[PDB]
Parts: C-alpha cells; structure tokens; sequence
C-alpha cells in the first residue's frame, strides 16, 4: 500500500488474496479430515467406556 | 547539469543523507515522461530509503 | 441509460495522459478518469481548428 | 460476452472460471467428507440393526 496505488496495488493484493485464501482453505480441509479422524476415535472411546 | 553523459559512458551519482521532494519534480513542466515501477510517483514523498 | 460526452483540447504529448486511472498533471490537476471507467477515449490532431 | 470481444474478454472469463472451479471444488470436498461421515453413521446403523 505504501508503495503502489489502487489500480496496481489491487493487482498485487489480489495475488496475495489468492495465495492466502488457498493456504487457509488447505488448512481447513486438513482440519476437517483430522476432525473426522478424531470423531472416529472418540466414538471408539465412548463405546469402550 | 551542463552536460549529460554519453550512453557509451553513462554517468552515475549516489544520493544519501538528505531530505527529498519529488512532487516538484514530478509536476514540473519540461518533463516529457516520468514513469515509475515498484513505486508510485505521488507516493515518493512518504518512503525512506 | 445515459451517455456523458466530455470535450476539451490538450497538447499532443498529453493525449497519453487521459486513459482511465492514469497519472499526470492533466489527470490529477485538470481532469481525472476513475478506475471504474467504462467508455471510450477519442482524440485527433487539430492544427487547422 | 456482450461487451468484450475475444482477447480482452477471455482475460475476464478465465477469472470466473478460476473462481467457480474453486467454489465447486470446495463444495465437492465438503460433500466427500460429509459423505464419509454418513458412511460411518450408516455402518453403525447397519451394525445396530
């Protein structure tokens, strides 16, 4: 922001949006899968209890 | 300067330890083209190199 | 729904300065086209006029 | 399509292609995980039956 202006600062910020949104989406996908794994483990633990 | 260097021997100078003002240079009359990359012409008055 | 026609004269060197989102004295000090501009810029040399 | 012709139109259409592919892929990933959860639930239900 402190170097460019809107017309092209937006061009760069859009690249950063793409990158960071992709990273956060990957993290959330991994967390969903891991949470499903933990759900299976907790169901097993409850059955064992 | 009285004489600009030849491209065959283009001249180079270094600027350090000073306060600048690029607004007066950007809007001055004689300048046919004043184009920047990686920084905005209006923004130069708020960075410190 | 509507059309706006803006008419003026300018230096030939300065016809490079009218594009939307562009920078320069004729843009920031005389007539600025926004980033959301949708239209057409038209110009022609006018010696005899 | 009704405004931009070909070369300057594909530059925008591909943006929608990317966005909508990302959205559809997110939807399909969510559905895969949810269907795995329902698979586990159905297996439990069959065992209970």
């Amino acid at each position: 922001l402190s170097r460019l202006d809107k017309v092209e600062a937006e061009v760069q910020i859009d690249r950063l949006i793409t990158g960071r949104l992709q990273s956060l989406q990957t993290y959330v996908t991994q967390q969903l899968i891991r949470a499903a794994e933990i759900r299976a483990s907790a169901n097993l633990a409850a059955t064992k209890m | 300067a009285t004489r600009f260097a030849s491209v065959y021997a283009w001249n180079r100078k270094r600027i350090s330890n000073c306060v600048a003002d690029y607004s007066v240079l950007y809007n001055s009359a004689s300048f046919s083209t004043f184009k920047c990359y990686g920084v905005s012409p209006t923004k130069l008055n708020d960075l410190c190199f | 729904t509507n059309v706006y026609a803006d008419s003026f004269v300018i230096r030939g060197d300065e016809v490079r300065q009218i594009a939307p989102g562009q920078t320069g004295k004729i843009a920031d000090y005389n007539y600025k086209l926004p980033d959301d501009f949708t239209g057409c810029v038209i110009a022609w040399n006018s010696n005899n006029l």
